[PDB]
């Protein structure tokens, strides 16, 4: 019942996934071995077998193994079934190129066996849940061969997509907007709700929230953990209002191709400061929708809200809910589009958030996860299409596809794409 | 797990390949007899990638030497680490090029590339799974000018797909110790832009400009700059030898570092560099490495970064930091130093960070970097070849080996087209 | 016809959008135009529709005069197909005299010749 | 219900602030690390005045703390209550104001003005039933005075019905100890009679007159200076945080006090008053702390009220003390001294009684007055800018902040213009 089956391309997705499931184990009450010492509460997330243990419904697919035979060697080595972690022998060299038709071609039918064989013990999957990030070789082109394979043997099923996306300022490869362009054919056409990670964003937010001066891409995992888990809390937990998987995208979705909904986690923020703050539902209601809050370096005030999506959980009181969304439709600042004067769905938990004990995130008793689709999330595109002009105009780095199979017009179909859903989230806001 | 395969080409590449390997010896630990003598497991793991494993649990390095001298292969075996290497890569001849390219791959280099073709295909073959071929040679001379071109294009003719880097030290007209050097860098740089993937271009005066005007070394012998060219050798591949945050092979720096494919010819450089007096002193944050590192002085050629536009720069770091102050530099350097990178292109930084620092060090930093100033190099060279290819000197022994006219035109040709094209993107 | 700029047109200029009524206190034009909000108040009252403020923030600090103005370069000079380069828009978030003024001028024209426009 | 916001702006306002806060921390009973420790349930009701409701039953102050400098906020944060404040109202900058009025309204607080706005108006929104904003800050220098009026003016913008109180100690000339006074002074009174509805004007060396010949302190540090201030601090709201018989809050005071708009500037004082060794001998009676009371030498200012007329006086008694004698005394002395009080208004004194007297003080008075002898300071410091106007020093210093000499100009005849209608009524 209510199983999900968590897909961990690339780099990124497989470390991000070692940080969720180390958040999974700890709220759950895992073991690293995977036992249970002393509810059906993590039947979402793991299978059990006869003698007592856990087993996550998870692949790590990397085409290189560096990062995965690292998890062979961490604590987590014996959580995971050894055999649906999958290595390749070649790295993705950045590129989708490869990704999408060389190297990904001889390990994705190992990968889509290994995701039947998941499938099959499923009795009632619910959704999946895949992670990678858009400038990575793997998690491109791997993702975008996948999907489409995804999308016809489990085309009723959900696919929710967190993805982790280049920044205006902050980046680690040129070739980074070549791969996130060709992208965006699979979060359209195979995709039912993506999440867009942006790491200056969340920077910015351990910077001034957590006043942590160093942290690594550790700390940005164990909080897109928290995210994650506080989407799936009401299919694992109780709460007074649950919302289905199902019933939380089609309050997202008001249009097929406008699925693209921002993320903000509520309260961030460090244990030296969670102890002077009463920390009141009003105020994680305030603060979620201040742009210094959010995970996307885009201004919301410089756009307009289609989708409200309440998703609260701890000792959270459905009426200081209503009490705090009345204030939020008060303020001026904060337009939401004339689709939805309704504005605002709310779920509510009961299951405090867990805190990681190596974290840097404060104990709090209440949580929220907002998720909300907007017109202004564009521009997060509007310096990225900008931006892929500005290499395609002398065909900056494309012998390199051309070199491993791609087709040279896939860039065209590729930017007319972009500017497709460019426009298709502009008209959307008169 | 991405074999990479070294093959030493005249006495230049032979005995610095050498002293590189007693460096990354020292990093893995390896005994001079060969046997493993490293503190942590993270040594053990990627030994494959360099060395063979043998019967007794030493290691022997997956190295072809190769020269048309017995006394170099005399000295490099009687060296500090020659005992290590196989007695069947050492394969030469008996009568050296004399400083001819004509001679290395014609006559004298010709009869001997069936005998390192053979070592070469057996050391692929003992792989799992091969990455590339990294060659060191030098463009002066006939003997790694000479030969080491004509074995680079069997090669890259017999293995089409895997990775080619040479890290190539080249003639220059001030430190300049052999006349015939320029028809050796010209007869060179033809075969190198069409065949290699990566060519890593040094130059001696700005290693002797290294260890004078940052090193401040009184008397730095040859083996100083065999040092500093290592130090880059052992970095650049760094990332598929040890684990990391951001982990960049070489085909990483390949897909991010040439734009177009004959734009291949790199800046190397590496940090942190002292003296021994001021090493004491000095702050070794990142920032302050970053600082060093895009300096004009910090760098492996003469070609001054500010007569030109970077393309791409590699920025391999490696040591137990975090990284935004890493992308803050990588970003600052090319934000207030706009006008030397290529507006037009606007992320030229590569980033890469490796989680095991040097042994003796906290951190370091290894520089590559595309620029349109590395053409200083090339077309000096071009002037020089004109200066003595005009009206004919010193063609005789080269046409006595069966060389001709034409190729030379030609190959003036391709200097000339080369510099063309890196002039057209500054 | 004067080819080039007096300095009665400044005057002039700066008893013009006094006459408009804007909702503003008492205080010099100059430093408060830098600010840009004030700009898209000015073309409120020729086309309150085009004028969203939904969707720029008063603040004080270079970095939000900045962001601000470069979102209105892109929606609404871009509507009245008017272009401006970033050193040009560094120098009117400084509150730099004369050069927001330079856009002032043009500004007010591209508005009258939308007006004229027979839009459907 | 009836909370009330605190601003701290300068060194001078924020300590002042800091020592206010302690003495009214003992008497609501609050611990210094923020728990409740008082006696008597008296204490508690009224908490939501100054303090928000936290979790574990401690009280966190509603005060937001403004400078330019760190220093300051290092020494409140280390001081005797530095823990009990909120770690978010430190909002401060680093490069100081260097007592420039320029530096601060237009260039050094205008950046930090967004972040004092976005904490203001969340505790703004975390109170109940919002009454006013009382604030704390200096004439003197370029921070208090500068960045002072910005946010006041911003303040009374966003809030125009709320209560605007400031104490504002402002400067003097035989105890001036800043060149530059005169000009922050007459650049600060400008916004201060234009925004704020009230002001209290507080004068150091009145302060010294009062722990010199009154107090009998031979070494009264600045301390004793900030709890002069601070007394008089705790009087003004004692009726809004405690009961007693006669009720009168801010408003209660503002609607008896200034009538009209602009004549809203006016005298602090406090009784008793008495050295070590003489409190032992004095009689604490209710007639006595009137005598004392309207002495010249009880007040907190150069303006000496005997060169004026009193337009208003406001006398809010605390103790259990009966009223007739609090009446008989208060038209005493506005009918023997009739000649120093305007004749044209009868009863120029607002009554106000508290039932619960200060910690370890049987009764106490506070003075509020308005005098036409107030001007005194005001035609003395547009005298000293004078001498430092009309031909032209220091303006540089502003004048390169964006600062205009027409500004200064209107500045000095508002100045006059306010001593103009100070004159006109007496
Ligand atoms: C006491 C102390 O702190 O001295 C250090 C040191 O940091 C200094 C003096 C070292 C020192 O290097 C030199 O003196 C030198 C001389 C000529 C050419 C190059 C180096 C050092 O010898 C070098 C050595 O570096 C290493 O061991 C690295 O792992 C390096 N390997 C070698 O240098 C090496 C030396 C002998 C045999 C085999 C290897 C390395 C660098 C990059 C990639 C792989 C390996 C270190 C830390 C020191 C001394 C001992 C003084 C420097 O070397 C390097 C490569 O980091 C010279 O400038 C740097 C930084 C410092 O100034
Ligand atoms: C043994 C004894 O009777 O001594 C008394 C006292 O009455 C005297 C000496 C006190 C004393 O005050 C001083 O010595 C003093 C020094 C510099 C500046 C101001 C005061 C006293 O400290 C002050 C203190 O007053 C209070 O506690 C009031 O509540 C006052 N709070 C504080 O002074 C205070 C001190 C430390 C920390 C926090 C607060 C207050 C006044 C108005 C509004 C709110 C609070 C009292 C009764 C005394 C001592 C202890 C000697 C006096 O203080 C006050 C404010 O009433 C000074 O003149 C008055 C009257 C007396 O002479
Ligand atoms: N937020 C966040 N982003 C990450 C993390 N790790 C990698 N990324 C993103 O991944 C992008 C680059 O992709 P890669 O590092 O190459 O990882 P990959 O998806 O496996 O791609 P390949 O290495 O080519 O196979 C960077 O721009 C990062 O934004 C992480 O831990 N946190
Ligand atoms: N950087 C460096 N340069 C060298 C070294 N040894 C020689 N050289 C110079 O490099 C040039 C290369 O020419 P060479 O190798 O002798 O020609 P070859 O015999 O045909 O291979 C020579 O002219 C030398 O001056 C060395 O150890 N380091
Ligand atoms: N009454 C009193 N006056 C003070 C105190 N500290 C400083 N002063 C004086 O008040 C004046 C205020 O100027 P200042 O606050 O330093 O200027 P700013 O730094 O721009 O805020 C100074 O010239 C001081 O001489 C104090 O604790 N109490
Ligand atoms: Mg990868």
């Amino acid at each position: 019942m209510r199983e999900c089956i968590s897909i961990h391309v690339g780099q990124a997705g497989v470390q991000i996934g070692n940080a969720c499931w180390e958040l999974y184990c700890l709220e759950h009450g895992i073991q690293p071995d995977g036992q249970m010492p002393s509810d059906d509460s993590f039947n979402t997330f793991f299978s059990e077998t006869g003698a007592g243990k856990h087993v996550p419904r998870a692949v790590f697919v990397d085409l290189e193994p560096t990062v995965i035979d690292e998890v062979r060697t961490g604590t987590y080595r014996q959580l995971f079934h050894p055999e649906q972690l999958i290595t390749g022998k070649e790295d993705a060299a950045n590129n989708y190129a490869r990704g999408h038709y060389t190297i990904g071609k001889e390990i994705i039918d190992l990968v889509l066996d290994r995701i039947r064989k998941l499938a099959d013990q499923c009795t009632g999957l619910q959704g999946f849940l895949v992670f990678h990030s858009f400038g990575g070789g793997t998690g491109s082109g791997f993702t975008s061969l996948l999907m489409e394979r995804l999308s016809v043997d489990y085309g009723k099923k959900s696919k929710l997509e967190f993805s982790i996306y280049p920044a205006p300022q902050v980046s680690t490869a040129v070739v980074e907007p070549y791969n996130s362009i060709l992208t965006t054919h699979t979060t359209l056409e195979h995709s039912d709700c993506a999440f867009m990670v942006d790491n200056e964003a969340i920077y910015d937010i351990c910077r001034r929230n957590l006043d942590i001066e160093r942290p690594t891409y550790t700390n940005l995992n164990r909080l897109i953990s928290q995210i994650v888990s506080s989407i799936t809390a009401s299919l694992r937990f109780d709460g007074a209002l649950n919302v289905d998987l199902t019933e939380f995208q089609t309050n997202l979705v008001p249009y097929p191709r406008i699925h693209f909904p921002l993320a903000t986690y509520a309260p961030v923020i460090s244990a030296e400061k969670a102890y002077h703050e009463q920390l009141s539902v009003a105020e994680i209601t305030n603060a979620c929708f201040e742009p210094a809050n959010q995970m996307v370096k885009c201004d919301p005030r410089h756009g307009k809200y289609m989708a409200c999506c309440l998703l609260y959980r701890g000792d959270v009181v459905p009426k200081d809910v209503n009490a705090a969304i009345a204030t939020i439709k008060t303020k001026r600042s904060i337009q939401f589009v004339d689709w939805c004067p309704t504005g605002f769905k709310v779920g509510i938990n009961y299951q405090p958030p867990t805190v990681v004990p190596g974290g840097d995130l404060a104990k709090v008793q209440r949580a929220v996860c907002m998720l909300s689709n907007t017109t202004a999330i564009a521009e997060a595109w509007a310096r990225l299409d900008h931006k892929f002009d500005l290499m395609y105009a002398k065909r900056a780095f494309v012998h390199w596809y051309v070199g491993e199979g791609m087709e040279e017009g896939e860039f065209s179909e590729a930017r007319e794409d972009m500017a497709a859903l460019e426009k298709d989230y502009e008209e959307v806001g008169v | 797990m991405r074999e990479i395969v070294h093959i030493q080409a005249g006495q230049c590449g032979n005995q610095i390949g050498a002293k590189f390997w007693e460096v990354i010896s020292d990093e893995h630990g390896i005994d001079p007899t060969g046997s493993y003598h490293g503190d942590s497991d993270l040594q053990l793991e990627r030994i494959n990638v360099y060395y063979n494993e043998a019967t007794g649990n030493k290691y022997v390095p997956r190295a072809i030497l190769v020269d048309l001298e017995p006394g170099t292969m005399d000295s490099v075996r009687s060296g500090p680490f020659g005992q290590i290497f196989r007695p069947d890569n050492f394969v030469f001849g008996q009568s050296g090029a004399g400083n001819n390219w004509a001679k290395g791959h014609y006559t004298e280099g010709a009869e001997l590339v069936d005998s390192v073709l053979d070592v070469v295909r057996k050391e692929s073959e003992s792989c799992d799974c091969l990455q590339g071929f990294q060659l060191t040679h030098s463009l002066g001379g006939g003997t790694g000018s000479g030969m080491g071109t004509l074995l680079i294009s069997k090669i890259r003719e017999e293995y089409p797909d895997r990775i080619m880097n040479t890290f190539s030290v080249m003639p220059s007209p001030k430190v300049s110790d052999t006349v015939v050097e320029p028809y050796n860098a010209t007869l060179s740089v033809h075969q190198l832009v069409e065949n290699t993937d990566e060519t890593y271009s040094i130059d001696n005066e700005a290693l002797y400009d290294i260890c004078f005007r940052t090193l401040k070394l009184t008397t730095p012998t040859y083996g100083d700059l065999n040092h500093l060219v290592s130090a880059t050798m052992s970095g650049v591949t760094t990332c598929l030898r040890f684990p990391g945050q951001l982990n960049a092979d070489l085909r990483k720096l390949a897909v991010n570092m040439v734009p177009f494919p004959r734009l291949h010819f790199f800046m190397p450089g590496f940090a942190p560099l002292t003296s021994r007096g001021s090493q004491q002193y000095r702050a070794l944050t990142v920032p302050e490495l970053t600082q060093q590192m895009f300096d004009s002085k910090n760098m492996m050629a003469a070609c001054d970064p500010r007569h030109g536009r970077y393309l791409t720069v590699a920025a391999i770091f490696r040591g137990r930091m975090s990284m935004k102050e890493v992308d803050e530099q990588m970003l600052n350097v090319q934000n207030k130093n706009s006008s030397y990178f290529v507006e037009w292109i606007p992320n030229n930084v590569k980033t890469a960070v490796c989680d095991i620092p040097p042994r003796g060090l906290k951190m370091s930093a290894t520089f590559i970097g595309n620029s349109t100033a590395i053409q200083e190099l090339f077309k000096r060279i071009s002037e020089q070849f004109t200066a003595m290819f005009r009206r004919k000197a010193f063609l005789h022994w080269y046409t006595g080996e069966g060389m001709d006219e034409m190729e030379f035109t030609e190959a003036e040709s391709n200097m000339n087209d080369l510099v063309s094209e890196y002039q057209q993107y500054q | 016809m004067a080819s080039s700029v007096d300095e009665e047109a400044l005057h002039q200029l700066y008893l013009w959008v006094d006459n408009i009524p804007l909702s503003r206190p008492k205080r010099n034009l100059s430093r408060d135009f830098s600010d840009g909000v004030l700009v898209a108040e000015v073309i409120k009252f020729y086309f309150p529709k085009m004028v969203e403020m939904h969707n720029y923030v008063p603040a004080n600090s270079l970095q939000q005069k900045l962001s601000n103005w470069g979102h209105l370069n892109r929606k609404v000079l871009k509507r009245l197909n008017f272009s401006v380069p970033d050193d040009v828009m560094r120098k009117i978030a400084q509150c730099a005299p004369g050069v927001v003024e330079l856009v002032l001028i043009p500004l007010r024209q591209r508005l009258e010749e939308r007006q004229r426009r027979r839009k459907q």
